[PDB]
């Protein structure tokens, strides 16, 4: 096959700035290359066809050169929208193949988490299963230190966190953290709470309950 | 124009199963067609492209022999009929349409994927519950209420809040897999507070391989 191999891997850049992402073929494939974004969880979009071909519809923005073994990509003023995954492709030789990918991060300014924390619902209680649950809502950059602490005891393995990709207009994660207990050891304790450390806060910022 | 697929879900290794794209807005004649996969944390990986008659198919290496694409143009429809499939086959898979019938790509029109998951365990609907917000003397003046999705299998789960009004602020979070080998993931909104009162909130859950749907109302207290 023909070898496709992009770089960087990742590409963290803001608003208005210039990105050029490379695409290098292990044999020539001509201007048989075509260029995609794969935005989170959308269908992959066309972007640039014959390497330098921009599709109908897309923002002059995007760009390709190149041609033999070497391509380039280029986005001459990123906005918040343009986070996803881009990809180039051959249609010189079967098999037809992709690169492996870069995905660009759009870097926005600092935005502090909004922390909320949630108690088992009694439905769950019957169940004999309790989760505890903290967000940490629209903030950046991604990194967060989240600690639960019952009874002002440090929780460690018994959680799990889940984060969801870039938001496309205004760039921000979310983030939740389940601590999952059985009902007995929920009904053991009293103070729950969640600890957040985050370079958008000048200090740790806590959210607690009283079970009851 | 549109590329609506069919036929994901779960099929045991070894098994069999077939997917389908139909063509909206455009002759399917005209264009050769293709099926495209990604497989969890992965990136693209072609699997086969059919010309305009049945008998140009061209297919990748791990596939042929068990894999079969076809087309019936008089129903605007394509199709892929996997066979011995293993969890290598486990992979959101995308039908895509060339730019022209004599060669393969560009793909400027693509489906919206559909997940077939190769695996022997059984299939289980979620159980849904309130993530209530709170409703004190207090409290902020921007409320988060959500709904967690526990203990399913396998993926996907959609949800909807107030049957598609509400999208403002909704954000649903990828699934985790938990140590009992079921998925989990919770849907969450900030809302005003004043509207807590005021304003039903439902979040809408469908797990299509359990065909359970499920309306659940979060309502402080």
């Amino acid at each position: 096959e023909i070898v496709l191999t992009q770089s960087p891997a990742t590409l963290s850049l803001s608003p208005g700035e210039r990105a050029t992402l490379s695409c290098r073929a292990s044999q020539s494939v001509s201007t048989y290359l075509a260029w995609y974004q794969h935005q989170p969880g959308q269908a992959p979009r066309l972007l640039i066809y014959e390497a330098s071909n921009r599709a109908t519809g897309i923002p002059a923005r995007f760009s390709g050169s190149g041609s033999g073994t070497e391509f380039t990509l280029t986005i001459s003023s990123l906005e918040p929208e343009d986070v996803a995954v881009y990809y180039c492709q051959q249609r010189a030789s079967w098999p037809l193949t992709f690169g492996g990918g870069t995905k660009v991060e759009i870097k926005r300014t600092v935005a502090a988490p909004s922390v909320f924390i949630f108690p088992p619902s009694d439905e769950q209680l019957k169940s004999g299963t309790a989760s505890v649950v903290c967000l940490l809502n629209n903030f950046y950059p991604r990194e967060a230190k989240v600690q639960w602490k019952v009874d002002n005891a440090l929780q460690s393995g018994n959680s799990q966190e889940s984060v969801t990709e870039q938001d496309s207009k205004d760039s921000t994660y979310s983030l939740s953290s389940t601590l999952t207990l059985s009902k007995a050891d929920y009904e053991k304790h009293k103070v729950y709470a969640c600890e957040v450390t985050h370079q958008g806060l000048s200090s740790p910022v806590t959210k607690s309950f009283n079970r009851g | 124009v549109q590329l609506l697929e069919s036929g994901g879900g779960l099929v045991q290794p070894g098994g069999s199963l077939r997917l389908s794209c139909e063509a909206s807005g455009f002759p399917l004649r005209d264009y050769a067609m293709s099926w495209v996969r990604q497989a969890p944390g992965r990136g693209l990986q072609w699997v086969s492209t059919i010309g305009g008659n049945d008998n140009a198919a061209n297919y990748a290496d791990s596939v042929k022999g068990r894999f079969t694409v076809s087309r019936d143009n008089s129903k605007s429809t394509i199709y892929l009929q996997m066979n011995s499939l293993r969890a290598e086959d486990t992979a959101l898979y995308f039908c895509a349409k060339s730019v022209r019938l004599s060669r393969p790509s560009p793909f400027d029109l693509w489906g919206q994927g559909s997940l077939v998951t190769v695996s022997s365990a059984s299939t289980k609907g979620p159980s849904v519950f309130p993530l209530a917000p709170s409703s004190k003397s207090t409290s902020g003046g921007t409320a988060a209420l959500g709904c967690l999705v526990k203990d399913y299998f396998p993926e996907p789960v959609t949800v909807s809040w107030n049957s598609g009004a509400l999208t403002s602020g909704v954000h649903t979070f990828p699934a985790v897999l938990q140590s009992s080998g079921l998925y989990s993931l919770s849907s969450v909104v900030t809302v005003p507070s004043s509207s807590l009162g005021t304003q039903t909130y439902i979040c809408n859950v469908n797990h299509k391989p359990s065909n359970t749907k499920v309306d659940k109302r979060v309502e402080p207290k």
